[PDB]
RNA sequence: AAACUUUCAACAACGGAUCUCUUGGUUCUGGCAUCGAUGAAGAACGCAGCGAAAUGCGAUAAGUAAUGUGAAUUGCAGAAUUCCGUGAAUCAUCGAAUCUUUGAACGCACAUUGCGCCCGCCGGUAUUCCGGCGGGCAUGCCUGUUCGAGCGUCAU
RNA sequence: CCCACCCAUACCCCGCCCUCAGGGUAGAAACGAUGCCCUGAGGAGUAGGCGGCCGUGGAGGUCAGUGACGAAGCCUAGGGCGUGAGCCCGGGUCGAACGGCCUCUAGUGCAGAUCUUGGUGGUAGUAGCAAAUACUUCAAUGAGAACUUGAAGGACCGAAGUGGGGAAAGGUUCCAUGUGAACAGCGGUUGGACAUGGGUUAGUCGAUCCUAAGCCAUAGGGAAGUUCCGUUUCAAAGGGGCAC
RNA sequence: CGGGACCGAGGACCGCGCUCUGCAAGGAUGCUGGCGUAAUGGUCACCAGCGACCCGUCUUGAAACACGGACCAAGGAGUCAAGGUUUUGCGCGAGUGUUUGGGUGUAAAACCCGCACGCGUAAUGAAAGUGAACGUAGGUGAGAGCUUCGGCGCAUCAUCGAC
RNA sequence: AGGUUGACCUCGGAUCAGGUAGGAGGACCCGCUGAACUUAAGCAUAUCAAUAAGCGGAGGAAAAGAAACCAACAGGGAUUGCCCUAGUAACGGCGAGUGAAGCGGCAACAGCUCAAAUUUGAAAGCUGGCUUCGGCCCGCGUUGUAAUUUGGAGAGGAUGCUUUGGGCGAGGCUCCUUCUGAGUUCCCUGGAACGGGACGCCACAGAGGGUGAGAGCCCCGUAUAGUUGGAAGCCAAGCCUGUGUAAAGCUCCUUCGACGAGUCGAGUAGUUUGGGAAUGCUGCUCAAAAUGGGAGGUAAAUUUCUUCUAAAGCUAAAUACCGGCCAGAGACCGAUAGCGCACAAGUAGAGUGAUCGAAAGAUGAAAAGCACUUUGAAAAGAGGGUUAAAUAGCACGUGAAAUUGUUGAAAGGGAAGCGCUUGUGACCAGACUUGCGCCCGGCGGAUCAUCCGGUGUUCUCACCGGUGCACUCCGCCGGGCUCAGGCCAG
């Protein structure tokens, strides 16, 4: 299995510039941090659950918070990207757990947020006062607001008295019954119409 | 060891720059040390050499000879000193090439540009010594 | 260059009676016309198997093996016979491994090269420094014209703690030839075993000596290895009573008499 | 015996190997975004006291202005530099200029230094003739101005 | 049929080399133990397989390495070591760098390929240097004259010329003065050679103008397009006069 | 009992012995002469006796034929990458792999970091799917090593069973 | 006057006023067009390859890009790129072969603008011209220029709170500029120290180069903080003032809620893809709809469900880079190498032309490149200088081999060359020269044995300081003796 039957030597890519590109990326990150100081270098990201059954056991960072999440957290959608909150309008909240977790995340960020006034001589009501403007700050929201518990806890201790009785008939038999019912859902409903029609005809 | 990224330790580039330097760079390259009493007088170690200076040769076969700098021939990096010459076959007198790093300047041809040069070198040396002190 | 030896128009003159069937440069009016081309045996031709940039230049080494080798070189640097076997002048060194108090190096104590050199002379690395100083020689070969003009021996390596000793001692020790400096948390095997030969002379600071155990405890996935031999003294093992009390009688001597 | 041929050695030839060198290649890495009708890239022809080329330049022609440096250039000739200076230099920088005939190449042509047209200025006795100088005259398309054409639609 | 004698790398005895096999060698006075000691057997080799060593360019370490009181290279009827590839020294020459050891690395080892480039032999002072009838005398110049010049003679082209002029092509070869080498398949004082200068004057001679065979713009139509057709077209494609 | 040739390996003692003050018994010593240098030895040139086809290359079984080679100097031809497979060394080991990336740096080096991921840890079936202990993880015969001398029996092989 | 006088529409002219396009470059980028050699035994499917050549068009990047997406999960959420998915799903004569995508980790992150609405109580919009810089005109435009809305919504209501404009600006950063440490100390070799020895010094500088041979301190530079002078930008802690005519945000809602057509889609043909049942593009024919439409990788009907919202448009970054410009490097090459080119090299030269295309580096530290004499017509030769060296003479560092000349030695009756072994001649390397041990005699000295103290060690061995008083130790010179010594031999 050697795919060398084309003119492969004309598009061979080497990577001698790997440390130089790392140096260039680090210089760009330092310049971005110096330009964005005292704001963090990145935006706040929500916690979302990965698709498919292979990866639905793990959570990660998403693109941006939903409009419903921002509305529940009390942050207007025009203010949100101006104070370092990423906003996604395509994502929806199909369940209450992820919505509540992201609302709590937004509330923690808003509680830890320091908002400087646009004009220093005229502070506003929603603006952080100068005597609380000084504190120890963070510049990495991916570090200070990462995914703390990506997977579920793999070990838990319970007392011997509260051991559940489990599914009657066994877990293996329950799985087999579920598969059999899923395969036979249509035929049983068809013979249900057939029995109903026979009863209506010969009532 | 050099640290700056604009500095090259390439021998090829160094030799190309040295042997293809223009006249204003060759003037800086063709520098000579001052004498001792000139060094305590002006607080200057080295100056670019020029016509009319008085030098003492301290290296080569014409060591301890003194004379006036009659020519500064920058095209082969040579100064022509008075009476430090030789004869041809015919007996005619031709000057002998001396590199400026093999002489020491004992008397300066002083004009106001040279005074400004000496004054600013002395001021720079003093302010560096004061800053590092 | 990938086009070297191929920027010509040349064709062979065919099978005949006079010349060989190498491709010959067409045209006329110049010395190049009729001359051979495209062959590795030809003048002004392409070589056999031209060198490519996608040769494997870098070698991937297991981090466990790197840490093993670094620990082995560190252990070899505490053995004074290996220090002499690697060519170091350590006869006046008071103790191996050499530990100097951090008060002599911390801050700007040895930020000056004269102060650093005086400290080396006081602690006894002076003969090694002088050996490196007078070992300077001009290189034999093309490295002189390719930027490697001189060769000299390796002197002491000073291992320090950047948190407690600072980093101005690096500037102090920089200009002394052969003297190298290293933080305790970034130890380099290329410095600990120069040329693959064990027993580098190391000047330690007290802070680095203290921090070495934390450094080797902070290496994740690596423990200090277990040796396959517990007692390295083969003479004691062989001539111990436990082995010698169960041996047979010797069946001969070192020299055997000729029978016939 | 010599000559001749061959062998060995020393010196001298022929030739340019070897060794050492290297203002050059080759490969990698880092940085930057900037040609042209306000006439590019390229081509031709010229320019130095004494040059054919390379280099630089354009009839302001190995160059001008400006800024800086501060005493050269050099093969010869000849001049310097009030050296206590509006200043040497085949010097550096470079923001002001000059920039021949061409070339996308633009009046029509060009295998011709060919032939025109429009408008000014100057000179020769010159309202008419002759000569010189200066500024213009390509195509496609856009916006606008102005002059128009057509029972194409109307009003009157 | 008999006796004696000759000699193969065969057989016997001895020495030495290598390989293989079998033993010994630590309460170490003990060893490049990867060593040493003892004993025995064996020895050809293509394709092919394997091991060890020698050499070259470069890199890390090391030898407190060699060197202008002479590095590298080169020459040597001069020596030493190795079975060998090779290593080392002496002598001469020469002028600026180079080597030993352990690892690392490769564009790493030549008698061939009608190779590749460059250089040089025998042939060999050889084949030739014989078409176009042909040269000779005196003087001058000069170092030198068959092939320079002047004169004196003899000849040839024979007007479809070995003459006097042009078109194409060339580009200074034209003229004067001077000239070492090179070239003129000899010779050269001569030269279309070399060096420095000079020389081409138009209203009337040609070009320039006209159109021929033909070629190229424009309108317009094709073509992804570089561009193709089109040259009078399915174009609003312009001249003159008069005016109270 | 004579006559002659070639050879002298080893390097304190040990042993087998005998003809036993010692010896011919597990390998040469003793005495004497000339010379002490080109005398021995070595290198080069040449003569002499004997010996001795010109090298590759190709062909088949082999020669012959054929093809290349006037001479000399310098180049001049199984390399590099990717992916397998077996063996050697090394680290870790039911795990292993830092180097896509991040941190850091005396800055293309070195040092440090971890999520995912690759391979392995389970197979079989076209698929739906299902999924590896009756037993000190079995019986019998071998089997190194150990043993309290009764046996216990590694690796591995044959064979009958179990999942 | 109406047979006139005009308003429009369309189409023209002008060296009209003002503008723009072309060509170059093209390594990387966006498209079009498009092979064959090769690999399949050969060979029309295929492979090479959706590649080379050809054509059009940009920029510092381009392109793509804010879902008519992926999915089927507890759902992710614009684009790009790296790792992985994965040599996997899948396609494939007679098989050679080909070959993605979702998820996941990371680099980088950024979002928006129109058409479809009546401003209708006032085209509120804009090009150009003239300006006294206040404006005023000629026009464009109602077959629609501003404000408002873009699906995430929005419009209309209700409702009560919040939001905003200017001007300085300390200070900081970027780019050129002045300036920076220490021996030419003594001796030797040498033509020349930059070599060797001695004594110093500097080092946030012992990188590199030059200087008559290997220079940290002779010179340029090199390291580090700064320090002079100048311009243009950007960031920025703070501080002065206007305040609500206007716009803007948040919460809730009866109602309304326009959303891109020869397009989507279908058939067919060509081409392409892993999508030769599930791909994309183009041509021809047909040709839509309003909870409609697209997709949901096996054809169809029916009933559901999930996801977005096409046929209009913009947008940095992470990514590419054999072209250009500036720079730094290398276990690369060292003049037949390395680019064809280290040199007046894309030059000389060849070809009608398209094109083809070399050879060629090194005197010496410094020309000091040979005065003068003499012989030659001259080139040159010989003396004689110059140099450290001419055994460096502009044929020039070193100067191999083939091949040649001279000198010296030798062999040769139709080949030489080679092996074994003598011999002759020529020329050489070794070895040897005496060592060691005793016995006398003569000198010069007491680091002889024992004891004491100190010190170190291997803890019983040593060294050091006092003690020897010469029958004891150590050197030197004369004699004698033994042993061992080189080559060839009996």
């Amino acid at each position: 299995n050697n795919h060398f039957r084309k003119h492969w030597q004309r598009r061979v890519r080497c990577h001698f510039d790997q440390p130089g590109k790392k140096v260039t990326r680090r210089l760009a990150r330092r310049a971005k941090a110096a330009a964005l100081a005292p704001r963090p270098v990145d935006k706040l990201r929500p916690i979302v659950r990965c698709p498919t059954v292979k990866y639905n056991r793990r959570t990660r960072l998403g693109r941006g918070f939903t409009l419903e999440e921002l509305k529940a957290a009390g942050i207007p959608r025009l203010l949100a990207p101006t104070i370092g909150i990423a906003v996604d309008h395509r994502r929806k909240n199909l369940s209450e757990e992820s919505l509540a977790a992201n609302v709590q995340r937004l509330k923690d960020y808003k509680a830890r947020l320091i908002l400087f006034p646009r004009k220093s001589n005229k502070p506003k009501k929603a603006d952080t006062p100068k005597d609380q403007q000084t504190a120890e700050t963070t510049t990495s929201l991916r570090t200070s607001f990462g995914v703390e518990q990506p997977l579920a806890p793999g070990f838990t201790e319970i007392s011997k008295s509260e051991i559940p009785a489990g599914i009657e008939g066994g877990a293996y038999r329950a799985l087999r019954k579920a598969r059999s019912d899923a395969r036979l859902v249509g035929v049983r409903e068809k013979r249900a119409k057939e029995k109903a029609e026979a009863e209506a005809n010969k009532k | 060891m050099k640290v700056r990224p604009t500095v090259s330790s390439s021998r090829r580039k160094a030799r190309k720059a040295h042997f293809s330097a223009p006249s204003s760079v060759r003037r800086v390259i063709m520098s000579a040390p001052l004498s001792k009493e000139l060094r305590e007088k002006y607080n200057v170690r080295s100056i670019p050499i020029r016509k009319g200076d008085e030098v003492q040769i301290v290296r080569g076969a014409h060591k301890d000879k003194e004379g006036k700098v009659t020519s500064v021939y920058r095209l082969k990096y040579v100064i022509h000193v008075e009476r430090v010459t030789r004869e041809k076959a015919t007996g005619q007198t031709v000057p002998i090439g001396i590199h400026p790093s093999n002489v020491v300047i004992t008397k300066l041809h002083l004009d106001k540009d040279r005074e400004n040069i000496l004054a600013r070198i002395k001021a720079g040396r003093e302010q560096v010594a004061k800053a590092k002190g | 260059s990938e086009k070297a030896g191929h920027q010509t128009s040349a064709e062979s003159w065919g099978t005949g009676r006079a010349v060989a069937r190498i491709p010959r440069v067409s045209g006329g009016g110049t010395h190049r016309a009729g001359q051979g081309a495209f062959g590795n045996m030809c003048r002004s031709g392409r070589m056999f198997a031209p060198t490519k940039i996608w040769r494997k230049w870098h070698v991937k080494i297991n981090q466990g093996q790197k840490r093993f080798a670094t620990a082995s070189a560190l252990a070899a640097s505490a053995v004074a016979p290996l220090l002499m076997a690697r060519g170091h002048q350590v006869s006046t060194v008071p103790e191996v491994p050499l530990v100097v108090d951090s008060a002599a190096v911390a801050g700007d104590a040895v930020a000056k090269t004269a102060a650093a050199y005086k400290l080396l002379k006081a602690i006894g690395a002076g003969p090694d420094v002088e050996k490196v100083k007078k070992s300077k020689k001009l290189r034999a070969g093309k490295g002189k014209m390719r930027g490697r003009r001189h060769r000299q021996r390796r002197g002491p390596l000073i291992v320090y703690s950047p948190e407690h000793d600072g980093k101005e001692l690096v500037k102090g020790f920089r200009n002394i030839p052969g003297v190298e400096t290293c933080p305790v948390d970034a130890l380099n095997l290329l410095q600990l075993a120069p040329g693959g030969h064990l027993g580098r002379f190391i000047v330690w600071t007290s802070a680095a000596i203290k921090q070495l155990d934390a450094v080797y405890e902070s290496k994740k996935g690596f423990f200090l290895p277990a040796n396959i031999v517990s007692q390295a003294d083969l003479s004691r093992l062989i001539n111990s009573t436990e082995i010698q009390s169960v041996l047979r009688a010797p069946k001969g001597e070192a020299r055997t008499k000729r029978a016939c």
